[PDB]
């Protein structure tokens, strides 16, 4: 999967 | 019957032993003869080594033979003493006593002497010498005791392994024709090397280059969504004095803004000058780490750092490559940090036919000019980190730093280390500072105050990483080293390196  | 008395013999000399000195002397023998019908004047007889000695009983029952040869007593260690007496009626009787004694014609001579050296032997026991014609005797360890034409005895002490399981106390016994023996015990003492201090020097060159303003541009990148490059603004990156595109941004924002990098040059502080052999900050690199939907970040980006060098200007471009890891975000804050790695690139240029190289050193914490330089930085999600981008200009192709070599066994100003008699000397320890023990730093690079040393077990060394600005007048490195011989003896000395600037 979703954010990095 | 006449009444026998009691006949006793005193000790044959005080210790009841005939020794090698007494062997050549005349020895008085004495005893008592009392009781029964023993009378003053009675005949006393004894046979010693087949010679009969006689005397008479004296007042007090005492008797004494004035002088018996020590050689006879050495040959005959037991004898009877016979006293002949009579009673009033003329009856006769013999009273008998027995004497024994010990014969020990030996003498010892004890020395403690350095290995690997010849020694005159002093204070030998009285009467010491060799049998006629003999001029050398070989010791148990294969050393020699030699009688010189000056009448002195010299011992050639063998070198010994003083660390092993075998005693190093040598010995030899000399036997003479009269029965005397002389045992020379020679405790061989260990020797050791002597390490001598070493001096070396190195001079780091100084140079001032006149440089133009810097213009840093993001020129390319790989991967990423919604990637833009632009000259910084008050809102995104801060402002700088040129139109070059110092900012790069990427990602579909998952919370607020885009992640990216910004680079604000150091033009104002640099004042149009670079120096040789000197860490220089070309600008402030800021990593803006926001949460972006996974998959949308770059994996690398390249920045051109352009400036001119005054000779006629020669433009120079240093290409700086950054590997970027926008890490998948979890609930671990550290594991979710994004990671930037700067590559160790360089550019070579020419000023007046003299060539030089600008090399990336890495990232340094802002405001900490003495801080560590790293090549990877870590930034939390929802944070920005800032680091100075540090370069160094070196002479030539930048393949090596200023260096000097040597060997600590050489005469380096104060003489060559002495290796001692054991030999097999190697360097077993090295350390910065005044104290060293056998350690694991030989053959390894170790850090000093101004540079790194590799000192090998055969004494060979290579030594400057400091910036010129950090090298004061009279700067000196001191490394202590420890040498060790075949059976463990050790000696330490210091390698002092004068570090100057020019
Ligand atoms: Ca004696
Ligand atoms: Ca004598
Ligand atoms: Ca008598
Ligand atoms: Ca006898
Ligand atoms: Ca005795
Ligand atoms: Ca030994
Ligand atoms: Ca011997
Ligand atoms: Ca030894
Ligand atoms: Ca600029
Ligand atoms: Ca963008
Ligand atoms: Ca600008
Ligand atoms: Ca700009
Ligand atoms: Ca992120
Ligand atoms: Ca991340
Ligand atoms: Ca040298
Ligand atoms: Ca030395
Ligand atoms: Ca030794």
């Amino acid at each position: 999967g979703y954010t990095s | 019957e006449a009444t026998a008395g009691t006949v006793t013999v005193n000790a044959i000399t005080s210790d009841d032993t005939i020794d090698g000195i007494e062997l050549g002397q005349t020895i008085s023998i004495s005893g008592k003869a009392v009781g029964g019908d023993i009378s003053v004047g009675d005949v006393v007889k004894m046979t010693i080594n087949n010679t009969e000695y006689s005397t008479t009983v004296k007042a007090g029952g005492i008797w004494m033979i004035a002088g018996v040869l020590g050689s006879d007593l050495a040959a005959d260690s037991e004898f009877d003493v016979v006293v002949t007496s009579s009673d009033a009626a003329g009856n006769k009787v013999q009273s008998i006593g027995t004497s024994t004694h010990s014969v020990d014609l030996s003498a010892e001579a004890n020395f403690s002497l350095a290995e690997g050296q010849q020694h005159v032997l002093t204070n030998l026991p009285e009467g010491f010498g060799f049998p006629d014609g003999t001029t050398e005797v070989v010791t148990n360890f294969g050393g020699t005791i030699t009688l010189g034409d000056d009448g002195e005895y010299r011992y050639d002490a063998p070198v010994r392994d003083h660390g092993d399981a075998v005693s190093d106390k040598d010995s030899v016994t000399v036997t003479l024709e009269d029965g005397r023996t002389f045992t020379v015990n020679l405790d061989i003492q260990d020797s050791a090397p002597v390490a001598v201090d070493d001096q070396d020097s190195i001079v780091v060159q100084h140079e001032e280059f006149e440089v133009s303003e810097i213009a840093a541009s993001w020129v390319s990148y790989t991967h990423g969504e919604s990637v833009t490059t632009f000259d910084g603004t008050s809102d995104l990156g801060g402002v700088d004095n040129d139109s070059a595109k110092d900012q790069i941004r990427w990602g579909n924002p998952a919370e607020s803004k885009q992640s990216g990098y910004g680079f604000i040059d150091n033009d104002s502080n640099l004042e149009g000058r670079f120096d040789l052999n000197q860490d220089i900050s070309v600008g402030t690199f800021t990593h803006y780490n926001y949460p972006v939907y996974s998959g949308g970040a770059i994996t690398s980006a390249e920045m051109s750092v352009e400036f001119s060098v005054l000779d006629v200007s020669t433009p120079v471009t240093l290409t700086v490559n950054f590997d970027h890891n926008e890490t998948p975000n979890t609930n671990d804050v550290n594991a979710s940090r994004d990671i930037v790695t700067v590559q160790n690139t360089h550019v070579t240029f020419e000023r007046d036919g003299d060539i030089y190289t600008v090399q990336i050193v890495g990232f340094r914490e802002v405001g900490n000019p003495d801080g560590e330089v790293v090549t990877s930085i870590y930034t939390n999600e929802n944070a920005a980190t800032s680091y100075e981008l540090v370069v160094r200009v070196v002479e030539g192709d930048g393949y090596s730093l200023p260096s000097t070599e040597g060997n600590i066994f050489d005469d380096n100003g104060l003489g060559a280390d002495s290796l001692g008699a054991d030999g097999s000397v190697t360097v077993v320890g090295v350390a910065v500072g005044a104290i060293v023990s056998s350690n694991e730093s030989v053959g390894h690079s170790i850090e000093g105050q101004y540079g790194n040393l590799v000192l090998n077990s055969d004494g060979s060394y290579v030594y400057v990483t400091a910036s010129v600005s950090d090298i004061p007048a009279g700067a000196t490195e001191s490394f202590a080293y420890l040498i060790q011989d075949q059976d463990g003896s050790t000696s330490s000395a210091n390698l002092s390196i004068n570090v100057g600037t020019n």
